[PDB]
């Protein structure tokens, strides 16, 4: 009789996706991630830059 | 404006895999235009169409050093209502792309000519002075420039004012 | 004076019914076959009304 | 916003029967009450089949009734007819059954109890098969009616005219033979 | 005064072809048109008895009979809002076999095979066919293959 | 009527199992969708260091919206525009790309607007303007065991494992995408970035392909 808008409360978001709990909890929109890093490239800077 | 670098195969057939690859520095404001721009372009050198090809990749190209005034030379192919013309302008910018940008306007200001209209044949940092023909550029380039703004106007944020304004400097 | 001809409209018109196809059937009408083939098709299918009695023992 | 199709179209069946018969709105009332309830399709059957209008109900003859019973596997099911059953004199040995029927003529519940049978009405129908357990659905023949001879008439249709009278003198000439111009 | 007779505006549609008049090639009387058959039409115009009126060149239809020189094709002409069934009487060589029904009876034969491989191999299958899909990702070489720096072209006269 | 009060403890405790198994494929697909963006992006990478371009995938799922209103289209694209079921004005899809869908917008290109939506698009669209097709009717998606009764045949048994065959286009994509109803945008807060929504992407107007930036409007749209 209200729809709600599971973006809206939590709760009712927690209503659908349990894993939201998980994922709110670990964050996840943050995972560092990564890395020592390479490479650059060789040509795809010569043909790029020109 | 951003400048695209926009890279392009035709597709592969049976017989000759591997094709031949080709680049644009494209001028357009976004992924998607440049996307046209490369296939609008290529579509007047090659037999190939957005249909029968691809796309490889699209890079940015940004400004190597966009903090230092350019003397930018720009080939510009562009279309009147009577007939097409070449030029060459030559334009005072820290960027390719600002240039560029600057070029439309002073195409449309001067020539009413559209972005639709005008292509960017070749654009090219001018290392010499001596180099810039034009004379609207080497006025900038005087040793030791120095000029006043006569004629300061300022933007009061109120209606009215009291003091009765100036234009000193 | 009055205008003569047009088909404005007309499949507007058209395509409020639907365009209803043809419908088809199994057993199409066998009327204007070949008369030859027709004769004999009733009797092939007098033959084999008979044999299905035959195989009902 | 574009409809693809004619908007509030209306069912385009009766859901409720357009007569006005106190005793028959009682006999949906139970009917409908099953068909829901059951979950059974025949329900669903015989409550459309009472709302269908009189023309739509053709009587089902006590001949036709024996036909439907001379069916392999069905001498035994009880033949649920909504309509009238009516008497029929062109059989003779009516077998010994039970029919629900909505209304029987003097004729025809005379012709179906002089058998030993039944005759039995749809609320009794009910008792007996709230279900539909082996009963056994009869309809009488629509399209045999006086109007739907008439209906689509044209070239070459092959149907009836609309005439009072009769027989010649009254459209057997010009559009009826080669011999008056032409046959239709 | 207009005209509307039976081989009206057909100035193009009967000429006979180029550099193939004359005699027709005799395969065409051959081709045997069982019943059920699916055939095109084109006319003949050389052969002017059992032609096809100017409507029917192209289409498409089925046999739904069968006789001495000819056979009988329904084509559902629309007209109006409601495609009358029409029972044509065409000698054979205004026909021609339907292609389009040749190459799907060769489809079945061959999802009749893919069927039964896989289900005495292993039951999966895949079997209809699927409109050619967004192409998959992939590396493409620049080892022998720099690419060129192209630019749009100067206007020059011609 | 007695021992009902039981059957609460009885389907509650079936409940709790399923939240898990609905948790357990939730955590998977994150696992999914990590990996395959990062996959792609170490695939340009590592490509990148070896001479070679590496060329992405072509979009499989594209998501059209409706951007002219109804009333003065010719026969052909409103066929097609019906056919999408984009049958008001700022209403969206879905649609799994081929050729033969890539030629549906190329009838209709300058009444709809398109592009690629992500996992985030087609998430806040599902969780805010998701509603089922259930017995007809726009039934809403409200909570995930309605959507796992209808699409529960072809597996899907949350909204999110909807959202799933939606974004990675899978097998059930024809279920899951006629199952969603059409989606009901609004006009876009920002706006349409333009002044004159009926153009093309060169040509500063809304309309047509639009690769990515799909995905900026319709998060406004929704």
């Amino acid at each position: 009789v209200q729809k709600k808008n599971p973006l809206k409360n939590k709760q009712v978001l927690l209503r659908l996706n349990p894993y939201a709990k998980v994922f709110a909890a670990e964050k996840l929109g943050s995972k560092k991630v990564d890395q020592a890093k390479i490479k650059p490239s060789a040509t795809a800077l010569e043909t790029l830059k020109h | 404006f951003k400048e695209y670098q926009v890279i392009g195969r035709r597709l592969p057939t049976e017989s000759v895999p591997e094709p031949k690859l080709f680049r644009m520095r494209i001028f357009a404001p976004n992924d998607v235009v440049a996307k046209s721009r490369y296939w609008y372009f290529l579509q007047k050198l090659h037999k190939v169409k957005k249909a029968s090809g691809e796309i490889v990749s699209l890079n940015v190209i940004s400004e190597a050093h966009p903090t230092t005034v350019k003397n930018f030379g720009v080939w510009v192919r562009y279309d009147s209502r009577s007939g097409t013309h070449n030029m060459y302008k030559e334009i005072r910018d820290v960027t390719r792309v600002g240039a560029v940008e600057s070029l439309y306007q002073d195409m449309a200001a001067r020539h009413r000519a559209r972005f639709r209209s005008i292509h960017i044949l070749k654009v090219v940092e001018l290392e010499k002075t001596a180099d810039v023909k034009r004379q609207y550029v080497k006025q900038f380039l005087t040793k030791d420039l120095k000029f006043p703004l006569p004629h300061r106007v300022q933007k009061s944020t109120k209606v009215f004012a009291y003091k009765r304004p100036t234009t000193f400097y | 004076k009055s205008k003569n001809h047009t088909a404005h409209n007309q499949t507007k018109k058209a395509h409020r019914n639907g365009i209803k196809k043809p419908k088809t059937y199994k057993y199409p009408s066998l009327k204007g076959v070949d008369a030859k083939f027709r004769r004999n098709h009733r009797f092939a299918l007098h033959g084999t009304a008979k044999a299905l009695a035959a195989k009902r023992a | 916003i574009d409809h693809t199709s004619k908007q509030h179209k209306r069912s385009s069946h009766r859901t409720a029967p357009k007569s006005d018969n106190v005793y028959l709105k009682l006999l949906v009332k139970l009917y409908a009450f099953l068909a829901r309830r059951t979950d059974a399709p025949f329900n669903k059957v015989i409550l459309k089949s009472l709302f269908l209008s009189k023309i739509n109900r053709p009587p089902v003859s006590v001949s036709r009734i024996s036909r439907a019973l001379k069916q392999e596997g069905a001498a035994q099911k009880t033949i649920v007819v909504v309509g009238t059953v009516t008497d029929d004199n062109r059989i003779f040995e009516f077998p010994k059954t039970t029919v629900a029927a909505l209304r029987f003529t003097a004729g025809a519940k005379a012709k179906i109890l002089k058998a030993g049978g039944e005759a039995i009405t749809l609320d009794q129908l009910a008792v007996r098969a709230p279900k539909g357990q082996n009963t056994l659905i009869v309809r009488g023949p629509r399209a045999s009616r006086e109007a739907a001879r008439h209906f689509g008439f044209g070239p070459h249709k092959g149907k009836a005219p609309r005439i009072q009278s009769t027989g010649r003198k009254f459209e057997r000439a010009r559009g009826r033979r080669r011999s008056r111009a032409f046959k239709v | 005064g207009k005209s509307h007779g039976y081989r009206s505006r057909t100035r193009y549609m009967f000429q006979r072809d180029f550099r193939k008049h004359g005699a027709i090639a005799l395969s065409t009387y051959m081709k045997v048109y069982k019943v059920g058959d699916i055939v095109d039409i084109k006319a003949n115009g050389s052969i002017h008895k059992g032609m096809p009126h100017k409507f029917y060149q192209g289409k498409t239809g089925v046999v739904y009979n069968v006789t001495k020189s000819s056979v009988g094709i329904i084509i559902n002409k629309m007209v109006g809002n409601r495609y009358l069934e029409k029972r044509l009487n065409l000698r054979v060589e205004h026909i021609k076999h339907s292609k389009c029904r040749q190459e799907f009876l060769e489809r079945v034969k061959s999802n009749a095979a893919k069927k039964a491989e896989a289900k005495a191999q292993g039951v999966a299958v895949q079997l209809k066919r699927q409109p050619a899909q967004p192409k998959e990702s992939r590396v493409v070489s620049t080892e022998g293959n720099v690419p060129q720096t192209l630019a749009p072209v100067p206007y020059e006269t011609f | 009527q007695k021992t009902a009060e039981q059957v609460a403890a009885e389907r509650v405790a079936r409940k709790a199992e399923k939240r898990a198994a609905i948790l357990e494929r939730n955590a998977a697909y994150q696992k999914e969708y990590e990996t395959a963006e990062r996959a792609v992006i170490d695939a340009k990478r590592e490509a990148k260091a070896n001479s070679s371009y590496y060329v992405s995938a072509e979009a499989k799922l594209v998501f059209v919206v409706r951007i002219k209103g109804i009333n003065k289209i010719p026969p052909k694209p409103r066929k097609v525009l019906q056919l999408l079921r984009l049958n008001q004005i700022n209403s969206g899809t879905f649609v799994k790309v081929t050729k033969a869908t890539s030629e549906l917008l190329k009838l209709i290109e300058p009444y709809v607007a398109y592009g690629y939506p992500s996992y985030s698009t087609v998430r806040q669209l599902v969780y805010k303007r998701g509603y089922g097709k259930i017995n007809k009717q726009r039934i809403p998606l409200s909570d995930n065991s309605i959507v796992e009764a209808n699409l529960g045949n072809y597996g899907i048994l949350s909204v999110d494992d909807l959202i799933h065959e939606i974004v990675t286009v899978g097998p059930h994509f024809k279920q899951a995408n006629n199952f969603l109803w059409p989606f009901k945008l609004s006009n876009p807060s920002g706006g349409w970035g333009v002044p004159r929504k009926f153009k093309h992407f060169i040509q500063g107007g809304s309309f047509g392909n639009r690769e990515e930036f799909i995905n900026k409007l319709v998060k406004s749209m929704n």
